């Protein structure tokens, strides 16, 4: 129930009874990493 | 004997208190429920010897010396 | 998958709220069966002394 | 807030469109529109400062590193809560099966206690008022 006292319950709605490609290596950096004249 | 067996019923009187509890913590669904009406049945039958195991000892049992010695004369 | 952080990163208070809900609940349950193990040390150890 | 990111938002969105710009063009490289494709390129640096101005006060959010993973495996949060709501299922299970546990436990339990004496009695007192 608990949500009743954690108000989640929107999200029960939303969020009772794809994502990645649904809402349309570097990880390893996220691990361990005139200029008009130069080129 | 009788004895052994009151401690035997204490033995019993954890045991159930465990095991008694142990697959509820660890998880036929209201079959469940009467391996538990169970549980207790057998907590039960338990008490039950508690019961009985119970009305036992006899109570002045000091002076059964002194009796004991009337019967060593004898 | 910046963006994305962006763009479904509306969910913190919540989301962690919810972590944390799972938490709350599963230190009932340890609780729970912590309790029991409890027992069963008091049941061998108890009782063979 | 949200206009902060929105900001990231239509700006550093129109970073990433912009973005489509940028290489949509630079498949096919007429000798002199690099001045086209390097003014995008001062774009990019023009955001890249502005951005960062837009990135230092970005506050680097506190990181919820594994959900994070899981939209580093790009797994949109909303399955978080989604997947931990299945767990609370579970555990909504465990729990209230337990009080079960109890209430037949109790309840089958003070049957048989009637069943057998039901003579705590006077500390039934407590016992029945304590149902």
């Amino acid at each position: 129930n608990l949500i009743t006292h954690y108000n989640l319950e929107q999200a029960y709605n939303k969020f009772c009874g794809e994502k990645l490609s649904n809402f349309l290596s570097l990880r390893s950096l996220i691990e361990k990493p005139g200029t008009m004249l130069a080129g | 004997d009788r004895l052994t067996q009151l401690q035997d019923a204490v033995n019993s009187l954890a045991d159930q208190f465990c095991n008694a509890i142990g697959v509820l913590q660890q998880c036929p669904t209201e079959e469940y429920a009467q391996l538990f009406a169970a549980l207790i049945a057998r907590t039960a039958k338990d008490i039950d010897v508690l019961i009985d195991s119970l009305p036992s000892e006899e109570s002045t049992a000091a002076l059964q010396a002194a009796s004991l010695y009337k019967l060593e004369e004898e | 998958r910046l963006l994305a952080l962006v763009k479904w990163a509306n969910n913190a208070g919540k989301v962690e709220k919810c972590a944390m809900i799972s938490s709350f609940l599963d230190q009932q349950a340890i609780l729970f069966v912590d309790t029991a193990d409890r027992l069963a040390s008091l049941a061998r150890d108890a009782l063979v002394h | 807030m949200a206009e902060k990111f929105d900001h990231l938002e239509e700006h550093l969105e129109k970073f990433v469109e912009n973005i489509r710009q940028l290489g949509i063009i630079v498949s096919d490289f007429q000798p002199s529109s690099q001045a086209g494709l390097n003014q995008k390129l001062n774009f990019i640096v023009t955001g890249l400062q502005d951005i960062d101005k837009c990135r230092q006060q970005l506050h680097d959010i506190t990181v919820p590193l594994e959900v994070f993973e899981y939209i580093d495996q790009g797994r949109n949060p909303q399955l978080y809560t989604k997947e931990c709501l299945e767990r609370a299922l579970a555990k909504n299970e465990q729990v209230k099966g337990k009080i079960d546990t109890m209430k037949k436990f109790k309840s089958l339990l003070i049957q048989e206690l009637s069943k057998v004496f039901p003579e705590d009695m006077a500390k039934y007192r407590s016992i029945r008022g304590e149902d």
